[PDB]
């Protein structure tokens, strides 16, 4: 059979049952559809991750459906998903928010919602969690009916999400007791096959290149290398100069990869693409060759970052409304403003927070796009693009 | 989803108007109990300590520094208590205390006095409003009803503080 990746998570608060549904996804996927079971011990003592920035102990298994293959990913405590979702560290093509029906909604599934929304998680799917301590259905209702509100509330279609209501524990253990046990999370995994989209592959998205340098030669022509992001760039493709100035239209008359020349340059590969009729002035480092259409430039933008504590590199001093720090955008730095939230003026070396950045200069950027945060020269945090702000 | 019933739902099980307060609410209860476990003792009074918690006002963990002046109001020739105040202006009711105390060895009733103290090293400490809280401790026969305004802070830790 053939099966596509697909990459999900269990976000929630403490002790609502996160690790226990994935150790019963693995469970439940490994004796239905087949595969390896993992152990709640095992996941539940997360790993270090040493990645590039700071520390996050964080989970990753996997477990096979009847048509997809899942990559999931579990953490311990709230700060290792702040860390692992505002940062890169991990993508999730849906996300898998459990709820203890028995407690209810709680800070950091509400906070978790808004993370999910802000970073840009597209879809969630909502498990509620331990429905066996729970013998009035009523409450089950209610609290499907606040998981529900709180997913409206944050821009998520909460009428039209699947809730699904069970216990990780009762699934686990195998004894499927009424509806709640091993049918339950069977019912999820369909769940995660039926509602959530599968992932457009990087060859497959508009084509996107961070200029790295730019070679000019007055008679010869300019050619600008780099590393493709994403799609794939011919030759006698059309493609915009895009960041810092006004937006160019140019023509590829040739892609150059080491010694070779090539009729095209794909996702993943440094390479170096000649521009025609263009000069050295008219490019800069951190434009980006794209797509007509498909990027545009901006100046000021909503987004959430995290700031580094001072054990992992970070400033020893926290932050004022006149802040002018350094804005590492793909393949360049930028000096930009930033607005700090309502009620609050300072915020300590640790901390995440929605943050309104205004650029000096126009950067071709997108909706949950990841940034990095410098102080001379050296990172002291990192956030994404939460919401482009327009300015009409 | 049709109103009424969600209406239904949140009067019948407890719920009081929006969500993100009751939210903060079961936060906070969550926190003072994680509190009581993780320090010390987490027996059968942690629940009647939990009684005397404002959860509707914020409460946080926090770590106290040594050197920071504390001080709490206590019953004459009683042991030391393990709540605390940060301002000595603070009146006793709003703490969610009576304002006087039994008086062991003699027996007889006293009002409070307040006590200075200050830390000798760092403590962990319950950062938290007082409830609304009947004080039939202290008093054997009155029951005092208390108004809980104002902050308290909580460490079993006598010997750091005391
Ligand atoms: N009684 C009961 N306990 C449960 C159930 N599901 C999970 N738990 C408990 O919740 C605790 C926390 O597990 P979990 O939230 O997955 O760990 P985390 O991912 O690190 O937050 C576990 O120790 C389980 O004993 C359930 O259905 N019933
Ligand atoms: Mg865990």
């Amino acid at each position: 059979r053939n099966k596509p990746h697909v990459n999900v998570g269990t976000i929630g608060h403490v002790d609502h049952g996160k690790t226990t549904l994935t150790a019963a996804l693995t469970k439940v996927c490994s004796d239905t559809w087949g595969g390896s079971a993992r152990a709640f011990d095992q996941i539940d003592n997360a790993p270090e991750e040493k990645a590039r920035g700071i520390t996050i102990n964080t989970s990753h298994v996997e477990y096979d459906s009847a048509v997809r293959h899942y990559a999931h990913v579990d953490c311990p405590g709230h700060a290792d998903y702040v860390k692992n979702m505002i940062t890169g560290a991990a993508q999730m093509d849906g996300a898998i928010l459990v709820c203890s029906a028995a407690d209810g909604p709680m800070p950091q599934t509400r906070e978790h919602i808004l993370l999910s929304r802000q970073v840009g998680v597209p879809y969630i799917v909502v498990f509620l969690n331990k429905a066996d301590m729970v013998d009035d259905a009523e409450l089950l209702e209610l609290v499907e009916m606040e998981v529900r509100d709180l997913l409206n509330t944050y821009d998520f279609p909460g009428d039209d999400t699947p809730i699904i209501i069970g216990s990780a524990l009762m699934a686990l253990e195998g004894k499927d007791d009424n509806g709640i046990g091993v049918s339950a999370v069977q019912k999820l995994v369909e769940t995660l096959d039926s509602y959530i989209p599968e992932p457009v592959r990087a060859i497959d998205q508009p084509f996107l290149m961070p200029i790295e340098d730019v070679f000019s030669i007055s008679g010869r022509g300019t050619v600008v290398t780099g590393r493709v992001e994403r799609g794939i760039i011919k030759v006698q493709e059309e493609v915009e100069i895009v960041g810092i100035k006004a937006t160019t239209k140019t023509t590829c008359t040739g892609v150059e990869m080491f010694r070779k020349l090539l009729d095209e340059g794909r996702a993943g590969e440094n390479v170096g693409i000649l521009l025609r009729g263009t000069k050295r002035e008219d490019v800069e480092r951190g434009q980006v060759l794209a797509k007509p259409g498909t990027i545009k430039p901006h100046t000021k933008f909503e987004c959430e970052v995290y700031v580094l504590s001072k054990e992992e590199g970070g400033r020893h001093t926290p932050f004022f409304k006149g802040y002018r720090p350094q804005f590492y955008f793909r393949t360049t730095d930028v000096t930009g403003n930033c607005e700090l939230p309502e009620g609050v003026e300072m915020v300590m070396p640790g901390d995440n927070i929605k943050m309104v950045v205004t650029l000096i200069a126009p950067i071709a950027m997108e909706d949950g796009l990841r940034f990095a945060i410098r102080e001379g020269g050296r990172t002291v945090g990192a956030g994404v693009v939460a919401k482009i702000i327009e300015l009409e | 989803d049709d109103p009424q019933r969600r209406a239904y739902l949140n009067n019948k099980f407890g719920r009081s108007g929006n969500l993100d307060h009751d939210i903060n609410y079961r936060g906070n209860r969550e926190t003072a109990a994680k509190f009581f476990k993780s320090k010390d003792i987490d027996p059968a009074d942690a629940e009647s300590y939990m009684n005397g918690l404002d959860f509707n006002h914020p409460v946080r963990v926090e770590t106290l520094a040594p050197g920071k002046n504390l001080w709490q109001y206590q019953s004459p020739g009683a042991p030391q208590g393990n709540w605390y105040t940060l301002s000595p202006r603070v009146q006793p009711t709003e703490l969610g205390i009576n304002p006087m105390g039994t008086n062991r060895a003699a027996n007889t009733i006293e009002p409070k006095v307040l006590n200075s103290y200050r830390t000798t090293q760092k403590v962990e400490v319950l950062r938290s409003t007082a409830a609304p809280t009947d004080d039939f401790w202290s008093v054997k026969g009155q029951s005092y009803p208390a108004k809980g305004g104002a902050q308290q802070l909580f460490s079993n830790e006598k010997g750091s503080f005391g």
